[PDB]
């Protein structure tokens, strides 16, 4: 990619935001990996869209990418796992511990065993580092913050985070150049189609 | 920091 | 002049689809509502993703926008609940029953009576009429070949059907444009701001 | 068989009462067929033990034996599907529904359809039917009722109903006997007893 | 529990067994805990019939009585837990791990959590000590010889599992010579056991 | 409808 | 097309 | 032999 392309990808995104094109945005932001957006990452990590957070995140990173991503996903895979016991859904539980959780094993065999014995308990909060845990707005909430840093540190997200500054409808104002340009070729003093080149 | 832990 | 915007939609469209960025393509679609894209829908349809397609119709028609309307999202619905039977998943299929088939029973009480008692057979293939009704991928190509000829007689779906005609990255184009806009007053880092020598 | 050996059944009956085999009675009864017990089949309906139930009964009935029989199984599997709705396990309610109650459809079609469809109201009590349907306690009990009456009236149990009236071991008395009949003219009871 | 009371028990169990009333056999047999019987308890270990098992079993032991009462049971819920993973219904697994087999954890907690961890195996065959079972059916076999041995050296067992001989029809016989001896103080030439016959 | 078959009564 | 079906 | 192994 160009960064002409990479730039011409931002005028979109900022198109689309005026436009209220909402969910566009997101899957843009996404597919190009351009930019991350961090009050859209918040906000779904607070309504415990988790198969929307790791979606968003796997066009930014993989799991194994280096080790805060690593912990990133973890991070995340964790909290799932704790909710499905909390709303006591051990078929969900265990689920989440199979597919999402057992990657992280081979780096660390004594953990997803101690992560594994809490299905055997009443309340997870039996165990001493999970007995500050609370309710699930407040979890999520203090997880966030450590997400929050684990992205802004991490290497591959550093020049992502915050959005080039431009006027309003930059792009509509290109646009109105290509018009001008297109005219200012024309032989007489009404734009028809943006589909091809207007003459008079 | 990095480092996995069974915290908050 | 609002077919500046609307235009402007779909050469956005176009870059994205060149530039590959799937997922966008089809949320632009929908959000905008502008381009119903047959290809991918049938594409989703075969593949059974259900979430998908009834959240990529909604961004051009309700259930009760119209008959066709109507037709199309019963047999959605309705393939859905079957193949919940079909994996015999009898909490899903009544899951389905409550919550997408029942706004049909207004209309037609009689129909979801039969529909509710294939719950009861060993094999809903034991009804009469649906008892042609063979594999999963078979009977979703049968419904699919329904649903686009509803959706293309859905006066909703009135000139949404065919891309309109424009030459590769005419977006690319104009941008290059105003590039040649911008310099011919000189004498490109940007595009952001305009260019000067 | 007998009628001795069946008063022979029902002293052995008295027997585990006293030594308070509870279970061993009511197996009993259910295997010999010979004394339906009331008092323990309310028990059972309250407790919703509804496989034991239904096992209970089978020593004394099949369900197609008479109208009778036929209602009071009808009875308990509708309830025990209401239960599995009210519960909103779905996934239960309708297994009920194909292996209990498909059985009652052959000569009942419509209203298997019509208790097939109570599975997509929000709630059952929404059918002006069973409107008035309160808590699943009180259910039992009404059904319960009913069935006492079905019971009742059918003729296969009419004539089980009474517990004989015997004084208290009477079968310890009986086997007393048996060593008095022997020494004329303790070791064991296994071998008749003998002196010197 | 008199002796005479405890043989007038087995005199009844032989009744019973004749009528062939099979379902009382076994509840006498159960709550009186007298005789423990192992063609029984075979049959419904090989049927996989669990709750009929423990409860066969609850007649004689419980869990913690001894250690050969306790690894009985332990076997059992293990075999259980087992061939839930093998059908691949996880939730019914971890019902069974927390609601039966917990109980061990305080006497082993280390074996507790090697077992808990099989949850996670794509076949528990992958542990090396599981990498044998290689059927519900023959598992269960292999199981059973073991349960055999430990309930023939279980000392709680050893007194309860052979059977008193006796001639067919005792309890039968015994009525008989209740009725001789009422009809022979009846002068002179019965109808209930209910009450003495006379005349 | 001693012996008929409804829901309930 | 395969059925049962409100019509069109 | 009064051992809780796995499983043998
Ligand atoms: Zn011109
Ligand atoms: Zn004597």
């Amino acid at each position: 990619m160009s960064s002409l392309s990479r730039e011409l990808v931002f005028l979109i995104l900022q198109f689309l935001d005026e436009e209220k094109f909402k969910e566009t945005v997101h899957k843009l932001e996404q597919e190009s990996g351009f930019f991350f957006n961090m009050k859209y990452f918040e906000e779904k990590v607070h309504a415990g869209e988790w198969d929307e957070v790791e979606k968003y995140l796997s066009g930014f990173t993989k799991v194994d990418d280096n080790r805060y991503s690593m912990k990133i996903f973890f991070e995340i895979r964790k909290q799932k796992y704790l909710e499905a016991l909390d709303r006591h859904d051990r078929a969900k539980a265990v689920d989440i511990l199979v597919k999402d959780l057992k990657v992280f094993s081979t780096f660390n065999e004594e953990l997803y065993k101690e992560i594994t014995q809490l299905l055997t308990l009443e309340n997870f909060r039996e165990n001493e580092q999970l007995s500050k845990y609370g309710d699930t707005k407040s979890a999520r909430s203090i997880m966030l913050i450590e997400l929050k840093k684990l992205i802004e540190a991490n290497p591959l997200f550093r020049e992502k985070l915050v959005f080039p500054t431009l006027k309003a409808s930059r792009l509509r104002t290109l646009i109105n150049q290509s018009l001008n340009w297109q005219h200012q070729l024309c032989k007489n003093p009404d734009i028809k189609t943006l589909f091809t080149d207007h003459t008079c | 920091e990095l480092r996995l832990g069974l915290p908050g």
